[PDB]
RNA sequence: GACCGUCGUGAGACAGGUUA
RNA sequence: AAUACAAACCAUGAAAGUGUGGCCUCCUUUAGUCCCUCGAAAUUUGAGGCUAGAGGAGAAAAGUUACCACA
């Protein structure tokens, strides 16, 4: 998926 | 805070604490080998605890103490199930 | 493919030599210079002559059964065992000897130990917990064990007493068929 | 290289945890507690009240500590907290409650002292930015750096820091692993449980303007 | 003295971790075998010897 | 400093009965165990 | 009959056992 | 609970209506290619190769038994 999370952010981000 | 209805409700309260880690724990785990360092200790490094030994001592005799007596309690069914 | 280790052919050693007085006549350098080299296979030793150690060491481990004639096996604690195979080496150069009669060898071949009314003629000197092997009238070899007691101690015991007590017969060899 | 750290680039960190003239002894085990987990840090005690804040400064700067965590107590009955980049960078204060310390045979979660943490935030403590400011003094007095040689290696445990009503409840948990049914993380509680209200922010050391105000503390 | 087996009782993280494994861990030879273990024999029959004279404590029984 | 000289046995203040049966005695920062230098 | 034993463990024995 | 179908809902369009949520998953036991090689066999088979259904810290000693003796 085009999807994975930011842990400096805490959020989801695409590639 | 949305996971927590009221703030006295001590069970729930530590679950959505326990709740927090649990994703932190799962999520570190998955990127700490992607990146790739040891990550769970082994059988054979005895390292020094963050509590004394004697401590972990007598927590295992208090947990001795409560299981022993929730089954001592059960003997005491069983004769007073004879009693009826 | 492996010989005897320093602590295992220790043991093995030692019980042989109870039930041995010549280790040096068994093996020994012989006329051609052949020896008789122990061998062990799958926890389980044989004796053998080294020319036969060099026609057998061109086999594969696991197709290998036996070698030889054997002589025990060794259990899971260490402890060594001497069998009924090893009765012809045993009785050649053998230390003590009883002897059996008909009438009592019958029940030593069946399994039960023996009487003061089994034996025919007795040796001397022999001791409370020494090894012997045990012959018939005509020197046939029967077995072996060790005693219950003394030499003079078996003279003056009730003749209903075990006297040897019985280890080995040729009931392995009726037992495998 | 004297700064002990054997990594690509050197995170060089300091705490420096201190006690007021007139802690308890569920104060003085938070010391103790929070010391040993903290492997780049120095205990000192019994700072005195009489003095200024401002001492608290060459106090670490002889320590060569950039971080202070100072445990103030008043009238021998309330812990008051402080994290503070120590030269010129910013403070916090906070009030601690709720104590519950490691000695207390309640936890049944254990770890090695010293050992890397992971630190557990919350969805708080990005967004609102009075949370922003304590999350890196947070994150710089747990920072525990990479190749830090009083660091043992294994990671098991994970530090959770969560914002409830307007308080930061602090969490401390143990990595066990049990296998799948056909491993899994489950968590066993080691350590401190304390309840973190905050109170004021200052972008000196230990005066300088005042940032950020709690105008809804009931002091004790 | 209730066995832990059965005891609902997890295992604790002490300084031994969750799971310990234990460690991993000649013509003369003949000659000293023979003398070791015959010499082991002769000393059997000076035992057995002590004996020959319990006879003269089975006497004294009599007597 | 009482730090300065970090060992790198990585090891605690534990009695030294422990890690006399296994070869290696206590890790290093990156995990690599360490095997005793006499013997 | 049922135990404390002493002497051996590849199996066993005992004028040794608290009274006259 | 999944799945099938129907209805509701939703997206677009002014309406008319339209519209939607893929295809796969080293040896040991077994079958085939009767394909190739080596043989046998007065013409048919045997053994290998090949293909595809499934399994898997080391010499210090371990695992297990409706088993034997002892406590």
């Amino acid at each position: 998926r085009n999807l994975q999370y930011n842990p400096t952010t805490g959020q989801w981000e695409r590639k | 805070e949305d996971s927590i209805p009221q703030i006295e409700d001590d069970l729930q309260r530590e679950l959505a604490f326990m709740n927090q880690a649990l994703e932190a724990a799962r999520l570190g785990r998955s990127l700490l080998r992607k990146e790739g360092v040891p990550f769970t200790r082994p059988t054979d490094y005895f390292a020094e605890m963050v509590r004394t030994d004697a401590t972990m001592e007598k927590v295992k005799q208090k947990l001795i103490e409560e299981a022993t007596a929730k089954k001592a309690a059960a003997e005491a069914r069983k004769q007073r199930d004879l009693k009826k | 493919m492996r010989p005897l280790t320093d602590q295992e052919m220790k043991i093995v050693l030692d019980k042989l030599a109870n039930y041995m007085t010549d280790l040096k006549s068994l093996i020994a350098p012989l006329e051609d210079g052949d020896r008789y080299v122990f061998r062990m296979q799958k926890d389980r030793v044989y004796y053998v002559k080294l020319s036969i150690a060099n026609i057998a060491t061109c086999v594969a481990r696991d197709k290998l059964l036996s070698l030889g004639t054997c002589l025990g096996k060794m259990t899971k604690s260490g402890k060594f065992r001497l069998h009924i195979t090893a009765l012809p080496i045993l009785a050649q150069n053998a230390r003590y000897k009883i002897w059996v009669k008909d009438n009592g060898a019958q029940p030593f071949l069946y399994g039960s130990n023996i009487v003061k009314a089994h034996v025919g003629r007795w040796t001397e000197d022999c001791p409370e917990h020494s090894g012997c092997v045990v012959y018939n009238m005509a020197d046939i070899p029967l077995g072996f064990g060790v005693t219950a007691r003394s030499t003079a101690e078996a003279r003056r015991l009730d003749p209903t007493g075990i006297v040897c007590f019985r280890q080995a017969d040729c009931g392995e060899y009726l037992r495998d068929e | 290289d004297r700064s002990n750290i054997i990594a690509e680039r050197k995170n060089k960190q300091r705490v420096l945890v201190l006690s007021s003239r007139g802690v308890t002894y569920r104060h003085r085990h938070l010391l103790n507690d929070l010391a040993s987990m903290l492997p780049h840090g120095r205990k000192d005690a019994k700072f005195d009240t009489k003095s200024r804040l401002y001492e608290l400064c060459e106090l670490a700067e002889l320590y060569n500590c950039n971080n202070v965590l100072f445990f103030e107590a008043r009238k021998g009955k309330d812990l008051y907290m402080w994290f503070s980049k120590v030269p010129n960078g910013p403070t916090v204060k906070f009030y601690a409650q709720n104590l519950h310390t490691m000695e207390e045979l309640h936890f049944q979660g254990n770890c090695l002292k010293g050992s890397r943490p992971i630190l557990s935030f919350d969805a708080a403590f990005e967004q609102e930015p009075y949370l922003k400011v304590i999350k890196e003094l947070f994150l710089h007095t747990f920072g525990v750096p990479q190749g830090h040689k009083k660091s043992k290696p294994f990671i098991d445990h994970v530090l959770s820091f969560s914002v409830a009503d307007g308080k930061i409840w602090v969490r401390n948990y143990e990595i066990r692993e049990v296998e799948k049914v056909k491993t899994d993380i489950n968590l066993i509680e080691i350590g401190p449980r304390f309840v973190l209200t905050p109170i004021i922010i200052q972008e000196g050391s230990f005066g300088g303007p005042i940032l950020y105000e709690n105008k809804r503390f009931i002091s004790p | 003295v209730y066995s832990e087996k059965e005891l609902g009782i997890p295992q604790l993280n002490t300084v031994t971790p969750v799971g310990v494994t234990k460690p991993k861990g000649d013509r003369e030879s003949m000659n000293t075998i023979l003398a070791m273990v015959e010499a082991e024999k002769q000393g059997q029959i000076e035992s057995k010897i002590m004996r020959a004279r319990q006879l003269e404590e089975i006497r004294e029984a009599r007597r | 400093d009482t730090d300065y000289n970090v060992p790198v046995n990585t090891i605690g203040n534990i009695p030294l009965s422990f890690y006399d049966s296994y070869p290696h005695i206590g890790y290093d920062i990156n995990g690599k165990k360490i095997m005793r230098p006499a013997t």
